[PDB]
């Protein structure tokens, strides 16, 4: 009745979010059953030179899950758009059941946990600590391996090797004639980080030139300079010299800052001329991580398969309370037996 | 009945996403239809009553 | 509402206070708009100067 | 001392801007235009049909 607030058209209110049911009090326990749920990414563009890495990396077995004390009900596969294409997610819906018996193994899996956000996906702030409160979204990611069988076992080593990320340093020459040689074994498939130069960031090696060798010229634009020259060239001043002049070189791509894949990454990039720049690695001169490179590319996307499966949660929720409401759930169609069908792409939207 | 198809969790994900989360699919077809059945619902209910 | 740290600000000082609206006043410059509940500290400034 | 940049930030200014909002998710909330939730319940009507 009032006419009063028929004046303001543009109002706006602050609200109280919550969790997912599933995702509340999921945390964990000792001596109680918990359920891991193995993520599968399936890259849909074809295979090329370009993108051959990320191709060859995501289809291997070795993935992650989502540790919960609650039982998930079926996700739909779920759309993804990484720089090399599209990419297709989806949930396990058989649970991998294991049983937590030791406090210590329950504090190392969080403590790796936490890493892969503090260090691996750099989503760090200040003033964030462990939660321990089992409280709303509560829930950890832990890294699978294969086991006995078919079967897939928490890769144990993996983390109480990788507590924290070791912090990259470099060596002065005095201190690199003691250390030992490098092992092209030690390096394939690892993350390997440039300490000499400024760039702090992650990048993968992808396969190494065992019959390069430094003092080869240039490939291409360089015939009359070799890799030696030329990084001396570029950053004798930072590294000193060289040693092992005669051993193995690396292959690395870089890998991309991006953690949001929602929207396509439309635009020209001239892969020709981004390729152009071929970057060989001298092995020395470059921190190595013992961390693999698969793993590591499956945890870029982390956060992006995390919120959107909150929210489809959300709507999981949703669904089965209307059809429950109108009494439809008993339908075969909505039944016990539902089969989510993978969300579409809204090609008219403008962004698409 | 026969041609009842189960309402799709991906359907309720759009329509629960806005347009300000820059997402793939956003609210606004389905919230057309909508529109639609609840003026038409409204005008019946009043109508009858 | 406006004692935070009440414990931490009485250690400090070192001296418990059994009706806390004193200390409240104490702590009211005059610029402050939302205390409507006590004066300013200056009429307690007044006595405690002497 | 971290109470005591809290007084410090609000000795600034208290009445006016909530200096939350740069940080509201942090403790779970969330502003919302009342178009948006309007929008949101056509949506469901609209699948739901």
């Amino acid at each position: 009745t009032a006419t009063v607030n028929k004046a303001d058209k543009s109002k706006d209110r602050t609200y109280k979010t919550e969790c997912p049911l599933e995702f509340y009090d999921a945390l964990p326990r000792v001596g109680e059953i918990c359920y891991a749920y193995e993520i599968f990414l399936e890259p849909q563009f074809e295979s090329c030179e370009y993108t051959e890495h990320m191709y060859l990396n995501l289809q291997t077995p070795r993935n992650y899950a989502i540790l919960l004390r609650n039982k998930l009900p079926r996700l739909a596969e779920m759309p993804l758009f990484s720089n090399q294409g599209k990419l297709h997610v989806r949930v396990a819906n058989a649970p991998l059941e294991v049983i937590i018996q030791n406090s210590e193994q329950l504090e190392l899996l969080h403590q790796f946990h936490g890493m892969v956000f503090r260090d691996i996906l750099k989503i760090w702030h200040p003033f964030f600590v462990l939660d321990r409160r089992s409280k709303e979204n509560s829930y950890l990611v832990v890294p699978l391996i294969l086991g006995a069988g078919e079967q897939k076992c928490f890769d144990w080593e993996l983390m109480t090797n990788f507590r924290r990320l070791p912090q990259s340093h470099g060596s002065n020459v005095q201190q690199r004639e003691q250390q030992p040689a490098p092992r092209p074994e030690d390096f394939e498939g690892k993350i390997v980080t440039q300490w000499y130069a400024n760039y702090d960031k992650p990048m993968l090696v992808t396969k190494v030139h065992r019959e390069l060798t430094p003092l080869s010229y240039m490939e291409k634009n360089q015939q009359d300079k070799t890799y030696y020259e030329f990084t001396m060239s570029k950053y004798g001043n930072r590294i000193g010299d060289v040693v092992h002049k005669d051993k193995f070189m690396i292959e690395v791509r870089d890998l991309t800052e991006q953690l949001t894949f929602y929207v396509h990454n439309r635009g020209k990039f001239n892969a020709k001329s981004k390729a152009k720049m071929k970057v060989i690695l001298i092995p020395e001169l470059c921190f190595n991580f013992n961390f693999p490179g698969d793993l590591w590319l499956k945890l870029i996307f982390l956060p992006s398969i995390l919120n959107r499966m909150y929210f489809l949660l959300h709507a999981e929720a949703l669904r089965k309370r209307f059809n429950t409401y109108l009494n439809l759930h008993l339908l075969p169609f909505n039944g016990t037996d539902y089969m989510p069908r993978p969300l579409e792409i809204d090609y008219s939207l403008k962004r698409n | 009945k026969e041609h009842i198809t189960p309402a799709e969790q991906g359907e309720f994900l759009a329509a629960i996403t806005a347009s300000s989360a820059a997402d793939v699919f956003d609210m606004e077809r389905l919230e057309i239809l909508g529109n639609s059945f609840l003026k038409l619902s409204a005008t019946l209910y009043l109508a009858s009553k | 509402g406006f004692l935070i740290n009440h414990y931490y600000l009485e250690k400090n000082l070192g001296y418990t206070f059994k009706d806390r609206r004193y200390l409240l006043q104490a702590l009211t410059h005059p610029s402050y708009p939302t205390n409507r509940i006590t004066g300013s500290y200056q009429e307690l400034e007044f006595i405690g100067n002497a | 001392r971290f109470v005591e940049g809290c007084r410090a930030n609000g000795q600034s200014f208290y009445a006016g801007a909530d200096f939350s909002s740069e940080v509201n998710f942090c403790v779970g909330l969330v502003t919302i235009p009342n178009k948006v939730i309007a929008d949101t319940l056509e949506a469901l009507l609209g699948v739901i049909v």
